[PDB]
């Protein structure tokens, strides 16, 4: 019996990362175990670099998070969150956590380098996938959001920019400051414009449901090469988003508009993946007839785009960036704020 | 076409959370 056997999986899954949450690891390398090579995003409070462990040669993806800048732009919470999340979980579709570490002035989450970089780029430069291959990508978060509802956490950050593709072809989740523990309801108004659920929009209390309105979202944008819902302004966006209106390119197949007809269901007692069923209605859904769920969950499906890669450290995927410099304090900056990273 | 739309709104590139 399948459904016994996932039951004992995630229950097992759920002991585990509850542990790891009691008692997060800390402080396990330091900034001189790695040399820099490239600088492969930038934000308001941190950057993402290519770096080389010097005793093994491993590479790495380093997300470098300035502390003053954290505070500033009222992050301290989410940075926590996320570290605390990443080296908890444990899920084939998430990235790994390999060190973290903090200094006087930034904190530190080394991460494994996944050289084929974001879906973004990918979809922006195919133009769309066809509907096998965003099946395959969709039916990958799918069961990571299974994985993530089953240990009560909400995403609330899904889009191509936080996918990455790894040199199999398969995702890996990227970003885990806005996943928060909700059970019940929760009322914060945060994600990105265009895949924003109504119910966040009309400032109501919501739940896991709003992931599942975002994974409809998202095989919209795969399979069309353009979100669903867009305009100038955001506030234009979310009109958009609470009318219950959508239209579908006449390539969508008819068992694909089905699909999302009940993906981007405006009423939460009809939604898909929050019914009694739960995710079995996506699951069992015609779109997904031929999804092989086990195999998917085993990474044995042959994936249907696999990124070029020269080496493990090739950085082709990523932007170019004017590389600055990592300059550490000589005073220590926040640091009781971060006492728990 | 609502791909000519898309491009005009401008948010063809990466999109910030709010
Ligand atoms: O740079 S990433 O693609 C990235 C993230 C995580 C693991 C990675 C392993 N190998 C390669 C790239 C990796 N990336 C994916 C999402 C986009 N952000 C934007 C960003 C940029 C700067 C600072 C923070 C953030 B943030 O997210 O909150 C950076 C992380
Ligand atoms: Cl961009």
């Amino acid at each position: 019996s399948e459904q016994e056997s996932v039951k004992e999986f995630l229950a097992k899954a759920k002991e585990e990362f509850l542990k790891k949450w009691e008692s997060p690891s800390q402080n396990t390398a330091q900034l001189d175990h790695f040399d820099r090579i490239k600088t492969l995003g930038t934000g308001s409070f941190g950057r993402v670099m290519l770096v080389k462990h010097k005793e093994t040669g491993n590479h790495y993806a380093m997300k470098i998070l300035d502390k003053q800048k954290v505070v500033k732009l009222k992050q301290i919470e989410h940075t926590l969150n996320e570290k605390r999340i990443l080296q908890a979980v444990n899920f084939p579709f998430l990235v790994k956590l390999e060190f973290s570490f903090k200094d006087n002035s930034n904190l530190y989450m080394v991460m494994e380098y996944v050289p084929g970089g974001e879906m973004f780029s990918h979809l922006r430069r195919i133009g769309r996938f066809s509907e096998p291959h965003a099946r395959f990508y969709a039916a990958q978060i799918v069961l990571t959001f299974e994985y993530l509802h089953s240990l009560d956490l909400i995403y609330r950050d899904l889009k191509p920019e936080n996918l990455l593709i790894d040199q199999q072809g398969y995702i890996q989740v990227t970003d885990f400051g806005f996943a928060k523990r909700v059970k019940g309801r929760t009322w914060t108004l945060c994600g990105t414009p265009e895949y924003l659920a109504p119910e966040i929009i009309l400032s109501k209390g919501y739940n896991k449901a709003v992931d599942w309105w975002a994974l409809g979202v998202l095989i919209y944008e795969m399979a069309a090469g353009y979100p669903p819902f867009f305009a100038d302004q955001p506030i234009q966006i979310y009109e958009k988003i609470v009318s219950g209106k959508v239209r579908f390119p006449s390539h969508f197949s008819s068992d694909l508009k089905d699909l999302l007809r009940n993906l981007l269901q405006v009423d939460l007692t009809k939604r898909f993946g929050n019914l009694k069923n739960g995710v079995n209605d996506i699951k069992n859904h015609k779109w997904f007839a031929t999804t092989d769920w086990i195999a998917i969950y085993q990474r044995k499906v042959e994936a249907p785009f696999i990124p070029k890669f020269k080496g493990p450290g090739d950085t082709s995927n990523f932007d170019d960036y004017e590389e600055e410099e990592i300059r550490v304090s000589i005073n220590e900056k926040c640091g009781k704020e971060f006492t728990e990273f | 076409t609502t791909y000519a739309d898309f491009i005009a709104s401008g948010r063809t590139g990466r999109r910030n959370a709010i």
